[PDB]
């Protein structure tokens, strides 16, 4: 059974977890640069109020 | 990190039960792309008539 | 943007000139062939005048001597906002429509024309809208408040527009963009105000956004649209389905006709602008007599953009006749159009057209190893050589190491033949491929 | 600002009250025979008596075949009808050949008709409506609709129809409309401007009021020709139901019209003929390389020329003693059958000289604006009449950009020349072509 | 099992060092081709470069196909592989390019992950504006639903009572069947019935699925919308394919890379492969021609059989393997070898051991003569009818007399050939 | 469907041969039963040199039909 099980092992099951948090992953990544920079634009704006 | 006891205890897993606990056999449907490109014509459309 | 893998002429970007029209020796991708890019600045400073119609222009010269590249180059220096169809001479024979319609609709796809207008706009973070039932008084007694970075203000709904709200669901605290003629309301997302009210939606809203001016202003909206997309417009009904499924089938004249007379008619009204871009033919030998008769007459129409023909052999036998022709073109076409030629390239030119490509395709060569393809780049071909140096990466990834050497040049060399090798081999042993008469010989013995 | 391409330096025949062709006028030089020819036939074509008359020009390529047929389109007139076509443009996909010939035929000849219509135009109140006393479930005798205009308001009444088509128009009490009373139909114009700020914002545009009289007596005259008539018959438009509306959805395809509606066309355009309310004006046909056509159309264009109400075709073909395409062994001059050309009249145009051609590229510089040396124009002269005369026109533009880089106005000898050895023309691509191993 | 002139086939069999072992996979002979054809998936692998053209070009029966077919083997299940012949490129209803290019299309691929939204659950009221007030086993939620969904739900023929499932995403309605709760209405009642569905009634999973630019390209081309009457009369409206503009093309190509940037799918490139491509035409190769010069062309590979020999479409222009010399310049060639005695044995003894059959060492001896003798494919197909004539005899080891009996029944090529010379009546 | 045919001009279209079958074998049924009789019957065909040779090949093996 050894070449059917290599063919969908290199298809994989654990292949399309790892996808799917890698895509979790970047889109974490963008939500904390989203964060990041309105926390930004508020200090300087607050910055500038004072 | 570390991982060695939950290679067998999921191996247990799927000796026991199989085909779940990750995923099952799925309700199958088409995929939504949703941009579409009608609405982007449609300005120019009305515009031009 | 335009996420691509790797073009055959990716690293042209945009010919090579200066503001006198010389060109460089080498810039901005393209090496060598100076009096042709000059020829090719002269047609590019033409196309960007717009004061000239129906010029035919043909590039001719033996394979692989900076032809496409060429037109390439000349595209992409002319930029965007100015039309470039570039098609090939194969794709005109169609069972759905006759090679005239398709000449016809390449050639109107090639022209395009800005309409521009003036619309008032209303813009501004709204706070809160208030919505009544129908009562005898009024038919809907509802208000809006918008709120500009310097500006709160109560707007009153007339009867419709609610249903424009109502339509989709909106909410307030975004800021909108609404015209007062057409009525269409476009929410781009999520006001700033506090930071934190909108810090936790998990993205979306496209990043937000804050209120940057007042409440109502005058801008310019201008359109650009090709010509065949006005005439598949007012064709049918529905048109710009046909702009995507492609099933125009044959537009009628009388539609042509009165999309010139209205176009002109805007022209010297001053509501819209022309640019006569720049349609681009490869492989013109493989077109018909027919194709060529009809470019004869569709060249010298007012709205004719500037055509530019790509063709290889020379003193071939055109196709739909029987007589041998120069260029694979009748000779009132050539006649009528201006002749661009190229010549060969030299060994230091193929050195240095191969350095460009290692270094588009990230590989490093040592100099020995682009010394032995600049040697097999002259004896065989260009392509070839531009072939083996990205073949060679994965021979050198197979040793771990990233540099390539004369070994992985050599091993690519002796694996993947080459024309005149294949040539020399079949003529070898003739008797083992399918002959012309297809004969066979398989058995090994006798 | 203006765009150019191969003409527009040609706005006529040049010819005196006459007939006699001026040797430069109207952007002609030269071709006094051909001009004259040409008038001849153009003032033949005004006097509108002929039918199915053939004119055929022959001459070499590049000697004003084109020039003279659009210059007798623009003696003719935007009125009268001028459809141009190229030989290979009649081999549709759609339908057979003879059909888009015949089509092409009938989109020649032109038709002004004419036709008086009242119509009403603020609306300023409107009333619906009897006792049923029989089958009448719901009665609505009449409707009251005051309209008031700018020069005045009136009222009036009006049938219950027109009711429901306001009703499906659901037009308001404060609005502009539009009626007219030959169709009995009602157009929505829209709100009232003076109308205006009763809300904030409104979608609707509030458009003026209308000017003058409310109701209008006026007369319309509309230019169409025969084909339009026969488009409409074959596809009609009008229809509410499913199966009208769907098939308008799908893409219109020619088809074989036959020859019953085109002779009910016929009919009905000679009764209102004899009335006085319509008047026919017959146009022309151009087809350019005629030698593009095959037999089978040639013979077809016997039948067709022979017939009643024919246009007047024009044909251009510069081949000389050569096989007719759809067959093999037929040489015939220019390419056209002995019947055909035995049907039709024959003008030659004559090649031009050295004079004509500094004159024509003296024309182009001047049309297109640009400055010229005398030496250098003699040197683009003797060029043209070393290789052809288009070649010089077509290279008098690069010329004038290179003239432009260099910051001076003017062409002189150094850009002609630099323009020669950049361009190729022809014959030296024919001398390099064969001296070479690749091709 | 089944087993049709492959299978026996598993892969290059190449190792870590990419040097082609003489016996693996499958595999005999052929180093410098498996070794070429090792480089080239590598290079697919890289999934850097676009457009790359080889071709394999070799004798009749020398592995061609093969080498192709263990290629997409080795490639895997994930990169789509687009396999073809030079006469599939002659439709009816399109033209040939616009069928090239729909194939060029179809060999790349995309792998997005999407959300998807369900309801299900018993149904409890249907009030017209719909709302929905479903009902799970947990759970119970009013929804309120569009006109067409409603539609859609009064052509299932629902009523109170019936577990039903509908999808958020596309709108579909799926009425699952009766619930168990009425399981006693009528001692013959022909509807089934199912319990209720278990968990909330609003659940949200997420998946991976594939798919290809051409899919996503015909999806929007034109519609296969479902179990509205509009959308199937509108998709019934019409029935033929036709030709995609370059405008939709370009479209589907910024939404494409809209995505992929929003890190919420990957681009896989794929193959197309196209065996006999001698059956192509000149027109056909000059359109390939220009499109192999594209920014987002896959790799496509070529087979052919060929001499210097014609190419079709021409009168007189001469190429090797039928190929136009322009197409040939930006091409990479790969040889390949035709075999020996041992190699065919070697051959007839897998396609023996595949097949689950017994062959003495006598008669593979002299079935690898007979092959040497005639040809390698006769000598492989051979193997079935001498294993049905031992069997007839109530035998499992192929003998010496089977495979003479065979050789009386059946004829190859070259005695057809000689009795067809040797005749009078044709 | 009564739409889409009354829409689209029904040009003929090549009958699949699973239809033939069911009506030769509901036709057989009905014959069996005495209410239906059977009548062959004569295609004449006049100046066959105009057939091509592809319709010949096919009336070979059309004449051996039952
Ligand atoms: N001047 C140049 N600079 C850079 N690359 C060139 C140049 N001329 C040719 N090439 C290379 O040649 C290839 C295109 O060959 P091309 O001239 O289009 O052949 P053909 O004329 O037969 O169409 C491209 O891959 C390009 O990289
Ligand atoms: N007598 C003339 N006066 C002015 N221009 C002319 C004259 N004869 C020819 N030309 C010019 O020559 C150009 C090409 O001639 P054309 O009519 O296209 O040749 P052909 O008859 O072969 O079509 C035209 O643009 C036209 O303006
Ligand atoms: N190295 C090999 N090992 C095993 N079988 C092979 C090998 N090479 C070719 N064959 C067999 O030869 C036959 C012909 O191969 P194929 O590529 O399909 O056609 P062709 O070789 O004529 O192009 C195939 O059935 C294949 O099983
Ligand atoms: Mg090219
Ligand atoms: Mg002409
Ligand atoms: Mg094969």
């Amino acid at each position: 059974l050894n070449d059917e099980l290599v063919l969908h092992n290199k298809d994989g099951f654990l292949a399309r977890q790892e996808f799917l948090q890698r895509v979790g992953s970047a889109e974490d990544e963008r939500y904390k640069e989203l964060r990041r920079q309105q926390l930004a634009q508020q200090l300087q704006q607050d910055s500038e109020a004072s | 990190n570390f991982m060695s006891i939950v290679n067998c205890l999921m191996q247990l897993r799927k000796v026991c039960n199989h085909p779940n606990l990750f995923e099952v056999r799925p309700i199958l449907t088409s995929f939504v792309l949703e941009h579409c490109v009608a609405s982007d014509y449609k300005d120019v459309e009305r515009t031009l008539l | 943007k335009s996420l691509s893998l790797i073009a055959a002429h990716s690293h042209i970007t945009g010919l090579g000139l200066d503001e006198n029209l010389q060109p460089r020796p080498t810039s901005e991708g393209m090496v060598g062939q100076l009096q042709a890019r000059r020829a090719a600045g002269v047609i590019l400073k033409m196309v960007q005048n717009g004061t000239i119609a129906g010029r035919a222009v043909l590039v001719a010269g033996p394979p692989s001597t900076g032809k496409t590249a060429l037109a390439m180059g000349v595209s992409q220096s002319l930029g965007k906002d100015v039309p470039f169809t570039a098609i090939a001479g194969s794709e005109i024979f169609s069972l759905e429509l006759s090679k005239t319609e398709a000449l016809t609709q390449a050639f109107r796809k090639s022209i395009g024309i800005k309409i521009k207008e003036e619309t008032e706009l209303i813009e501004g973070e709204v706070v809160e809208i208030q919505i009544d039932r129908s009562i005898t008084g009024g038919h809907k007694q509802g208000k809006l408040t918008i709120k500009t970075t310097d500006m709160e203000t109560i707007y009153e709904l007339g009867n419709k527009m609610i249903d424009g709200l109502t339509k989709e669901k909106v909410l307030a605290g975004d800021v909108i963009s609404i015209d007062k003629a057409s009525g269409k309301i476009t929410k781009l997302g999520r006001s700033f105000a506090r930071s934190r009210d909108y810090d936790a939606m998990g993205a979306d809203t496209r990043f937000v956004q804050c209120p940057e001016g007042e409440l109502q202003k005058r801008k310019t909206v201008v359109h650009t649209v090709s010509l065949h997309e006005i005439d598949v417009i007012n064709s049918r009904t529905q048109g710009f389905l046909a702009l995507f499924t492609g099933d125009t089938g044959e537009i009628r004249s009388e539609v042509r006709d009165q999309i010139n007379t209205k176009v002109a008619e805007w022209k010297e009204e001053g509501k819209a602008e022309i640019v006569p871009g720049v349609l681009f033919i490869d492989e013109v030998h493989m077109l018909d007599i027919e194709c060529f008769s009809f470019i004869n007459r569709a060249l010298e129409d007012e709205f004719a953009p500037i055509v530019m023909m790509a063709t290889n052999r020379g003193v071939s036998k055109t196709r739909g006749t029987n007589y041998k022709s120069p260029h694979g073109l009748p000779l009132d076409l050539l006649d009528r159009s201006i002749i661009i030629t190229t010549k060969s390239y030299n060994e230091q030119e193929i050195k240095t057209i191969l350095s460009i490509r290692a270094q588009e395709e990230e590989v490093e060569l040592s100099s020995d190893a682009l010394d032995l393809l600049t040697k097999t780049g002259v004896e065989t071909s260009l392509r070839y050589s531009s072939n083996l140096i990205s073949v060679a990466q994965q021979i050198a990834m197979k040793r771990k190491n990233n540099t390539v050497e004369v070994e992985d040049v050599k091993r690519a060399y002796l694996l993947f033949l080459d024309s005149a090798r294949s040539v020399k081999y079949v003529q070898e042993n003739e008797s083992q491929y399918i002959d012309d008469q297809g004969n066979v010989q398989i058995s090994i013995a006798k | 600002v203006t765009r150019t391409a191969a003409h527009t330096h040609i706005k006529g025949l040049g010819l005196d009250e006459s007939g006699v062709a001026k040797r430069v006028e109207g952007g002609f030089v030269g071709q006094i025979e051909a001009r004259e020819a040409c008038g001849v036939i153009v003032d033949l074509i005004k006097a509108k008596k002929m039918s199915g008359r053939a004119i055929l020009l022959a001459g070499g390529p590049s000697t004003g075949k084109t020039a003279l047929a659009l210059a007798i389109s623009q003696e003719l007139g935007p009125k009268v009808p001028f459809c141009p076509l190229v030989g290979s443009e009649l081999y549709s996909v759609e339908v057979k050949k003879t059909e888009t010939l015949m089509e092409n035929f009938r989109r020649a000849i032109g038709l002004r008709i004419k036709e008086t219509k009242e119509v009403y135009e603020e609306v300023t109140e409107l009333t619906p409506e009897e006792n049923p006393l029989g089958g009448y479930g719901k009665t609505i005798s009449h409707v009251i609709v005051g309209l008031k205009s700018a020069k005045g308001t009136k009222t009036l009444r009006l049938d219950p129809t027109i009711y429901e088509s306001i009703q499906r128009e659901k037009v308001s009490i404060g609005d502009v409309i539009y009626i007219e009373a030959n169709t009995g139909a009602v157009k929505r114009v829209g709100r009232s401007d003076a109308y205006a700020t009763e809300f904030d914002l409104e979608t609707e545009e509030y458009v003026p009021l209308p000017k003058g009289e409310v109701h209008k007596k006026k007369e319309i005259v509309q230019d169409v020709t025969l084909h339009d008539l026969d488009v409409a018959n074959a596809r009609p438009q009008g229809g509410q139901d499913v199966i009208s509306m769907m098939g308008q959805l799908l893409k219109p395809k020619k088809t074989e019209i036959t020859e019953k509606l085109r002779q009910e066309v016929n009919k009905v355009v000679a009764k209102y003929i004899d009335q006085g309310v319509a008047e026919l004006i017959p146009g022309v046909l151009f087809i350019d390389e005629v030698n593009m056509l095959d037999i089978e159309i040639f013979t077809y264009l016997n039948k067709a020329l022979e017939s009643n109400i024919a246009p007047v075709v024009v044909l251009a073909s510069n081949r000389g003693m050569t096989t007719v395409r759809g067959t093999e062994d037929v040489i015939s001059p220019h390419g056209v059958p002995p019947d055909l050309i035995d049907r039709l009249l024959i003008v030659r145009t004559l090649p031009y000289d050295k004079d004509e051609i500094r004159t024509i590229i003296e024309r182009r510089a001047t049309v297109e604006r640009l400055q010229v040396e005398s030496s250098a124009l003699d040197l683009l002269a003797t060029m043209g009449t070393e290789t052809s005369l288009r070649y010089a026109l077509q290279l008098l533009a690069p010329c004038g950009i290179l003239a432009q880089t260099s910051n001076r106005k003017e062409i002189v000898v150094n850009d002609v020349n630099e323009a020669k050895l950049l361009f190729l023309d022809a014959k030296r691509s024919t001398k390099i072509l064969e001296t070479s191993a690749n091709y």
